[PDB]
C-alpha cells in the first residue's frame, strides 16, 4: 500500500524525501532494522501496511500484506523500544492475523466481521476509523 | 450487439454428451442463452453451424509463448525486441488451433497479456507468470558449469535465479507487482537445464513454504515443475497447487496429491517431439540424454493419476518450432484415458486450474462467449482436434469471431 | 530469377526529367538494365507500368520508429514488449507511404534492423543509430526538474545520459558494439524534453571531438541535433557530418557548413504538426510553449541554406499518431525549393547521407533493386507522393514485391 | 488593473538627482509611466507618496538565505525541513528591509525560488546558485582534520565537495537542470571553513575553465569566492565574471578585473558582525581567528576597485542571527565612496550583475515594478537606507504592495 510504483519495472530509490508517506522494505532483517533505524530517528510509534487499501496503484483491498514473520519482528522491535505498532488493514482477515501478531492499534478496518472484532476486544487492540476519508473522495 | 451459433451440436462435458441442433445466443462477451428452440433473432449476426460441434474453447494450462528456440540458453540471450516479435506467430498459430487461454509457465509478462487483451495482438488470452522461480544451478539456471552474471530482465529468459527465504519472498512480491496471475517455481531437476540431473530436488522446504505462501497472500496459487514421487511429494506438503510433468509419480505421491486437492499438468507431446527432432533442433546433447527417461513412464503415469483420482489439465510445454504439434496432446491422452477425459483436461479441469470455473471451459448461461467451431465429432473422433488446426473452422473470442477456416 | 516494370516513365534525378517507355530490368535484388528497347523477357515476372513513374524508393534521414507516442519520457518508460509491438504499424506504413529506407535517430537498434532483413518483420531497411548521446540535463535527458541513475536500457528510450570524454568514447564504442550504422548526439536544447531551454549548447568540444574520432574510427560518422547558428558551427567545426533541424541558422553558420561539407537534415513537418496536435496528444505543455519558435525561421533557412549551398536531406521526425504526416515534408519543401529539390533530398541526397551513393536512391545499372511505382508525375504535381502516399501502388525493396495498392 | 504612486520625488541614478513630484504609473507588474503630470487616475489605486523617495527596490548579490545558524557546519547537518522552514524568518525579514531580489550564493535551490513567485511564501526574488562547488578540503567542506562523504544532499548545505575537470563538469550540469540560474565556485580559502588557510587558492585552472564553459554553455556565468589578488587574477582569467569579497586585492588584478569587465561584490559588514558576535554565536574558535585579518585591508580594497574602475554590486554574506545587519553594507560603502554609489551598488550595477540589465534596479518605462518608498532622502543622509527597515514604509513586489511599515 506503501509503493506508489505503476505496474512496469522495479529500478530505484536512494534516499528518503521528505514528501514520501512509506518506505518499501521487505524481509525480517530489513523489517527489524527498518524499525530500529525509526527509532533512532525518533519515531513515536511504527505505522505498517498489512493490507490492499485504497490511494496505491498495485494492491486491490481484499489481500494481505507481510508475513506474519516480518510483522512479528516489527511488533517485537517496537516494544523493545516501549511502544507499539499502529497498521492499516480493511478485511477480517488481514485484522485477525495482525492482531494475532501483536500489533495494537488497526487503522480504518472499514471490513470487519465481529469475529475479528471480538479479537480485537480479547487482545485489546484499538481501532481508528476513518470514515471522513472515503465520502470526501467520493465526491 | 448480439451473435447466434446456430443449430450447432454443443457439447456438454459434465454429461459427456452432444446437444444436437442446439442453438448458442452471445451479447457482447457472454453466453445469455442456449437452447434448442427456435431463437428470435432479429439484428443477431447468424453464423451457421448446422451438424458441426460447437465447444469452449481450449485452454493449454503450459505453454512458453517466448520460447522462440529450442535452447532456453539462447532463447535468453536474443535481443529483446527480437524474442518479442518471434513470439507474435508462436501466439497466433495457438489461436487458430483453437486454444482461446494459456497459461504461460515462464516467459510472457503482463504486458503480453494486455497487448491480447487491448487487441494489440492476435492470440490467447494470456495467464502469465512472469518468470519462473529457480533456485542457483536449478531447473532454470542456464549457465554453464564461473558465475557473475545478470542485473536485468531479458524479455526471453523463462527464468529468473533466486535463493533463500527472503529472496524468494521479494521475488514473489516482485513478480506479483509486475502482474503475474500465478507463481511458478522449478522444484526439480529437468530436461533443458545444463547442470541438473532430473532425480534431485530443487529448493528448501522453507522456500517453497514462504513462496506459497507469499502466493496465498495475493489470492493466487503456485505451479510446481517436478518430476519423481519424492519431489512432488515434498511441494505438495508445502502447499504447492499444481504440478507441472510428473513424469514419475509413485501412487504414494499421487494418493497425497488427491487428498491435498492438488492438480497435475501432463505435457507429455513434449517428449515426442524432443525424442524425433531433439539435438536436431539446436537443443544441447546432453539434454537430449535426458529425454530418453521421462517419456517411458509418461504414459503410464496418466494411468497412476487417474486411479488415484488426481485432476489432470492439458500442457504442451512445447519449444521453438516444435510448437505445430500442440493439439497431438489429446490424441495422446486419449489412447490412455477416454476422449471425454481428454477433452475434460483443456476444458473444465483447465478453467478450475485457471480459477475461471464457470467463466470458461463450459458452454453455459452467463459464461464467457469463448467457442470453438469444430467439423466432426471429437467425442468419437479425437482427430477432429488433435490433427492441428485442420479441422476447426472457426474461433470466438469473448464474443467476437477471431478465426474463419 | 528476374523481375520487369515494363513501359515506365523512369525519373532521373541528376538530369531532372521523366523517361518514358523505359524498362527496368531486376535480377535478383539488383537493377540490370534500364532501356526503351523492347526487351526480351522469357522467363520476367512482367509488371505492366504503362504511363506511370517508377523511382527510387525514398529515403527519410530523421525518424523515431519506436516513438509510438509524443510523449517521450513515457515512450521510455513503457514496458520492453509493448514499446517492440507497438513500433510495427509504424514501420509498415512507412513502407506503404514509398519509404524504403529509414535512418533512425534513436531508438531503434540492430535487432530491428535484422528484423527487417530477414523478413520477420515488414519495414524500410533500418540504419540504426541505437541510442541517442545526451549530457545531463541535455535533450535526452526526460527526469523532470532528485537526479536518480537508471541504466538498464529501456527498449523505448531514444536516449541515453552520458558525460565527459571517456563517458563519451566508451558509449560510442558500445553503441558502434551492438551494431550502430552511424552515431547520434544532442548538441544543443531541443523542444521534445523539459529541462533544456533551445538556445543554448549542449556537451563540452572535447566531448563532441572524442564522439567524432571514435565514430570515424569504425568508418562512420556523427548526426547532431542543433538548432542555433552557435550550436551548429562549433559541432561542425568539431567534424561532425549531418546537423539535425538546424531551423535557426544564420548565414555564418550555412557558409561553414559548406565550406566543411556537411549536410543537414531539415524537419519542418514535425513541427506543423506538434502547432495543431501538440497538448492534444499529450506532448507536456511547455514543451509545446517552445514549438512557437521554431517553425517560423524553419521554412525561412531552407533558403539560407541553399544560398550557402548545403546539401538538404529529407526527414520527419515525428512521433506518436503524428506519424501519418510523414509523406508532408515533400510539400513543405517542394514550396520553398521547387519539387525536383524535395525529391533530390529523399532519394540522391538522401543515399550520399547514409553513405549508399550508388547503391540507393539511383534508378541506374548496379544499384538495389528499391522503386516505387507512382500514379501521375512528381516533377509537376508534389501532391502524387505529398498525400499520406494515396498515389503509389507498388513498392519494391531488394528485388522483391513488397506493397500492391 | 494599475496603480499610481503620486507625488513622490522620484530617484534616477544615472544623474544621480531626486525628481521631486514625479507620479509612477504600475500597470501589471510593470511601469508604464514616470512624469510630474497631473496624472489621469480613472481606476487606479492611488498610494500618496509626497515628499517622500520612491526608488528602485533594493538587489543583494550575495547571500545565503538557508544559513540559518552561523556554523555552516552544523548547519549543513540539520534535517531538511527545519532547515527549510528557519529560512522563512529570514526571506521575510530581507523583503521588509527593502531588498526585492537577492542573488543567493549557495543553499536556496530552485523550489525556494518557485515558493516566492508562486505567492507561496514571503521574500524577495531568488536567483539561486543551487550548491556552491568546492574542492575536497576547500572552502565548502566542513570536515574536521577520515573522509569519505555523502550520498545525498542536505537542504542545509550551502556548499558540495566535487573533484576534477569530469566531476566539475558534470556537477555544473546538474546544479543547470535543477534550476541554477548561475554557478558560484570557491577558489580561495576562507574564514568559516576549518581546514583552509585564506591565502591559498582552489581549483586548477583546467577545473575553472570547465566550469566558467558548462555555464556560458547554459547562457549564464561563474560566481567565484576569492581574496587574494593571486587567486583573483587566477579566477578572472579563466573566465569568472563576479569576484566575492575580494578583500585582499592589488592593483594590478583590480585593473585585471577592469579590463576582462569582471564585476566584485564585496561583503564588508559580514567581517564586522562576525568581529563583534563571533565566537559569541557559534562559529569554531579557529574561524573567529581568521576573520581579524580581511576586514584590515577591507576597507581599503573599495579604493582601489574604484581606482581601476571596477563595478561593485552590494554584498551581505551574513549567517545567522547577524542577518539582521544586512542593511549596514551601505553605511560602510557610503562612507568610503559617495553614498550615490552605495545606492548605485544595490541597483543599477547589481541589476547588471544579474543580468536585468533595463528590467531591475531602475525606475523606467518598461521595468518591472519593483519599488521601495522611502522616508527622507538616502541621497544626503544614507542612514534613511542602513538603519535596518527603520524608515522603509512601502516595498513592491512585481506591482503588487508587500509591505506596509
Ligand atoms: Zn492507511
Ligand atoms: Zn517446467
Ligand atoms: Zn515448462
Ligand atoms: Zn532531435
Ligand atoms: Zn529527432
Ligand atoms: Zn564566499
Ligand atoms: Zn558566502
Amino acid at each position: 500500500h506503501g509503493d506508489f510504483r505503476p505496474r512496469g519495472l522495479e529500478p530505484c530509490s536512494c534516499c528518503f524525501r521528505t514528501g514520501a508517506i512509506a518506505r518499501v522494505v521487505d524481509g525480517v532483517e530489513g523489517v527489524r532494522l527498518a524499525v530500529r533505524e525509526e527509532i533512532q530517528k525518533g519515531a513515536t510509534q511504527i505505522k505498517i501496511m498489512a493490507s490492499g487499501g485504497v490511494a496505491s496503484p498495485t494492491d486491490p483491498i481484499a489481500n494481505t500484506q507481510y508475513s506474519e514473520d516480518e510483522i512479528r519482528a516489527i511488533v517485537d522491535e517496537a516494544e523493545a523500544a516501549n511502544t507499539y505498532v499502529m497498521a492499516h488493514a480493511y478485511t477480517g482477515r488481514a485484522i485477525a492475523r495482525a492482531v494475532r501478531c501483536g500489533v495494537r492499534t488497526i487503522e480504518h478496518g472499514n471490513l470487519v466481521d465481529e469475529a475479528a472484532a471480538k479479537l480485537m476486544h480479547e487482545h485489546g487492540a484499538f481501532v481508528v476509523p476513518t470514515l471522513v476519508t472515503y465520502d470526501a473522495l467520493a465526491k | 450487439t448480439i451473435t447466434v451459433l446456430q443449430g450447432g451440436n454443443v457439447l456438454d462435458l459434465e454429461r459427456g454428451v452432444l446437444l444436437e441442433h442446439h442453438h448458442v445466443v452471445i451479447d457482447g462477451e457472454r453466453i445469455v442463452e442456449v437452447t434448442d428452440r427456435p431463437v428470435d433473432l432479429p439484428n443477431a449476426q447468424a453464423i451457421d453451424v448446422r451438424g458441426k460441434t460447437v465447444m469452449p474453447g481450449f485452454i493449454d494450462c503450459h505453454v512458453h509463448v517466448l520460447a522462440s528456440n529450442a535452447n532456453l540458453g539462447v532463447n535468453a540471450t536474443q535481443p529483446n525486441i527480437l524474442a518479442a516479435i518471434r513470439s507474435l506467430p508462436i501466439l497466433d498459430a495457438m489461436l487458430s488451433r483453437g486454444f482461446t487461454s494459456v497459461r504461460d509457465a515462464g516467459g510472457a509478462d503482463w504486458s503480453l497479456m494486455q497487448a491480447v487483451e487491448t487487441g494489440l495482438v492476435s492470440g490467447p488470452r494470456i495467464f502469465p507468470s512472469g518468470k519462473a522461480l529457480s533456485q542457483t544451478g536449478g531447473h532454470g539456471d542456464f549457465r554453464p558449469r564461473l558465475e557473475p552474471c545478470s542485473c536485468c530482465f531479458r524479455t526471453g529468459a523463462i527464468a529468473r535465479v533466486v535463493d533463500g527465504v527472503e529472496g524468494v519472498r521479494l521475488a514473489v512480491r516482485e513478480e506479483i507487482q509486475k502482474g503475474a496471475t500465478q507463481i511458478k517455481i522449478m522444484a526439480s531437476g529437468g530436461v533443458a537445464s545444463p547442470t541438473d540431473p532430473i532425480a534431485n530436488t530443487q529448493y528448501s522446504e522453507d522456500e517453497i513454504r514462504a513462496i506459497v505462501d507469499e502466493a496465498e497472500a495475493a489470492n493466487t496459487y503456485v505451479m510446481a515443475h517436478a518430476y519423481t514421487g519424492r519431489a512432488i511429494a515434498r511441494a505438495v506438503r508445502c502447499g504447492v497447487r499444481t504440478i507441472e510433468h510428473g513424469n514419475l509419480v509413485d501412487e504414494a505421491a499421487a494418493k497425497l496429491m488427491h487428498e491435498h486437492g492438488a492438480f497435475v499438468v501432463p505435457t507429455l507431446v513434449t517428449y515426442d517431439a524432443l525424442a524425433k527432432h531433439g539435438a536436431e533442433f539446436g537443443m544441447p546433447p546432453e539434454s537430449v540424454a535426458k529425454v530418453a527417461s521421462v517419456q517411458q513412464k509418461g504414459r503410464e503415469s496418466l494411468e497412476i493419476y487417474a486411479n488415484a483420482g488426481v485432476k489432470m489439465g492439458f500442457g504442451s510445454d512445447l519449444l521453438g518450432e516444435m510448437h505445430a504439434f500442440q493439439s497431438g496432446e489429446f490424441r495422446i491422452r486419449a489412447e490412455v484415458l477416454g476422449n471425454l477425459e481428454a477433452l475434460r483436461s483443456a476444458t473444465t479441469v483447465a478453467a478450475e486450474i485457471v480459477n475461471m470455473q464457470g467463466q470458461l471451459g463450459v458452454i453455459a448461461v452467463g459464461a464467457i462467449a469463448d467457442l470453438v467451431v469444430l467439423d466432426g465429432n471429437p467425442l468419437e473422433d479425437i482427430g477432429v482436434v488433435a490433427d492441428e488446426g485442420a479441422r476447426v473452422e472457426y474461433v470466438l473470442q469473448r464474443g467476437t469471431l477471431v478465426k474463419r477456416q
